[PDB]
């Protein structure tokens, strides 16, 4: 079979010149167009080159394409790194049946943004969910960079049972989000006098509280 | 004037319907 | 730039048929050709095949015997029907065709569409309001307990799009899934306007209306 | 709609 192979991982910080390949394991390079397709989270991937380095009209031209015969590879070249170019890009092309193959995926990481404390909202047990016989708290955490967290519960005592939190994804703007949901029945709610939700994001932590 | 009836292919010829 | 719209069961038992259809609006259904990709969550796109206008079909090698395409101008169906399909079907199933301007051409995708092979049932979500949070306030609404994903939220039914944040979803031990979507508002408003979150479940054909006040 | 890489025409 045919496969195109792109490195996993590709950096730079802004105002870099950064490439991307995109190597064909059998065949010639030149025999079919290549494109090249960006995805940004949540949204389906979209073309920023094609027939191997024409461009769209609302692609910026810091983006370009070339082929390389002799390492028998495509390159995707981005000038002027900035942080809206961080993304995944997949290069893609045909075989000698005119099958489209992708690329396996690069991300591209556009490095030194600088740390973003995570902005904290706790809610507690709305009353319709108390008629209910149930009790939720929502901890959202939002717009942090690096993503990663550790979330901890408070009723000074550590609340330790019943929860469930996601793992930091990434938004549109590269920073992230995540956020922790705490179970608990309607007795306990009303048991204790609070609930803090604590965020640690690296250094510091950020607690929200709530009371019924 | 030609509107491809099947994908176009570098270095090589495509159906295309005239007009 | 074409707006394809991809729809179809959004949960398909092991062993079954799954059956897409893709529609396009913004430009003509005829002429050229069409497509699908996929891609598993998590991981990269996977072509599934392609048919043209002469009515010729090219398919994956590792999908060919499960895969039939289709397409009717008259309807304006982009059809696609998998066999046997088992947990390694699960993806987001995308439309592609190319976008042609006087004398350009290239491909356009439409957004996609979840399919889940699962032996569970589908659940419907259940809707909560959380209460505003305070010179802004958030307020936002707590969708419990569905299966599968995804559920899509909006605000007024679509008035209300800035400040808004629709998190992604926590899978938890039951094998149901919840999410949480937040509006940030001048707090000066909460008596003034009503706020609704608007959910949608595919899956479940589910669609809730749940007005979050004070 | 281009005009007159490589055609055959049906
Ligand atoms: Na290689
Ligand atoms: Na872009
Ligand atoms: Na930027
Ligand atoms: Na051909
Ligand atoms: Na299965
Ligand atoms: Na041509």
């Amino acid at each position: 079979e045919v496969v195109f192979t792109q490195p996993h991982s590709v950096s730079g910080s802004p105002g870099q010149t950064v490439t991307i390949s995109c190597t064909r394991t059998s065949g010639s390079i030149d025999s079919e167009y290549v494109q090249w397709y960006q995805q940004r989270p949540g949204s389906a991937p979209t073309i920023v080159i094609y027939r191997d380095n024409q461009r769209p009209s609302g692609v910026p031209d810091r983006f370009s394409g070339s082929i390389d015969s002799s390492s028998n590879s495509a390159s995707l070249a981005i000038s002027g790194l900035k942080s809206e170019d961080e993304a995944d890009y997949y290069c893609q092309s045909s075989d000698d049946s005119y099958n489209w193959v992708f690329g396996g995926g690069t991300r591209l990481t556009v490095l030194g943004q600088p740390k973003a404390a995570p902005s904290v909202t706790l809610f507690p047990p709305s009353s319709e969910e108390l008629q209910a016989n149930k009790a939720t708290l929502v901890c959202l955490i939002s717009d942090f960079y690096p993503g990663a967290v550790t979330v901890a519960w408070k009723a000074s005592s550590p609340v330790k049972a019943g929860v469930e939190t996601t793992t930091p994804s990434k938004q549109s703007n590269n920073k992230y989000a995540a956020s922790s949901y705490l179970s608990l029945t309607p007795e306990q709610w009303k048991s204790h006098r609070s609930y803090s939700c604590q965020v640690t994001h690296e250094g510091s932590t950020v607690e929200k509280t709530v009371a019924p | 004037d030609i509107v491809p009836l099947e994908e176009e292919r570098k270095g090589n010829s495509s159906k295309y319907r005239l007009i | 730039h074409l707006q394809l719209q991809e729809s179809g069961p959004g949960l398909v038992k092991p062993s079954e048929t799954l059956s897409l259809t893709c529609a396009v609006s913004g430009g003509s259904s005829s002429d050229y050709w069409w497509s699908w990709i996929r891609q598993p969550p998590g991981k990269g796109l996977e072509w599934i095949g392609r048919i043209d206008s002469i009515g010729n079909t090219y398919y994956n090698p590792s999908l060919r015997s499960r895969v039939t395409l289709s397409v009717d101008t008259s309807k304006n169906q982009f059809s696609l029907e998998l066999t046997s399909v088992t947990a390694a079907d699960t993806a987001v199933y995308y439309c592609a065709r190319p976008y042609c301007a006087i004398g350009r051409c290239y491909e356009s995708w439409g957004q996609g569409v979840l399919v889940t092979v699962s032996s569970a049932s589908t659940k419907g979500p259940s809707v909560f309001p959380l209460a505003p949070s305070s010179g802004t306030a958030a307020l936002g609404c707590l969708v419990k307990d569905y299966f599968p994903e995804p559920v899509t939220v909006s605000w007024n039914s679509g008035a209300l799009t800035s400040g808004v944040h629709t998190f992604p979803a926590v899978l938890q031990s039951s094998g149901l899934y919840s999410l949480s979507s937040v509006v940030t508002v001048p707090s000066s408003s909460l008596g003034t306007q009503t706020y609704i979150c608007n959910v949608n479940h595919k899956p479940s054909n589910t669609k809730v209306d749940k007005r979050v006040e004070p």
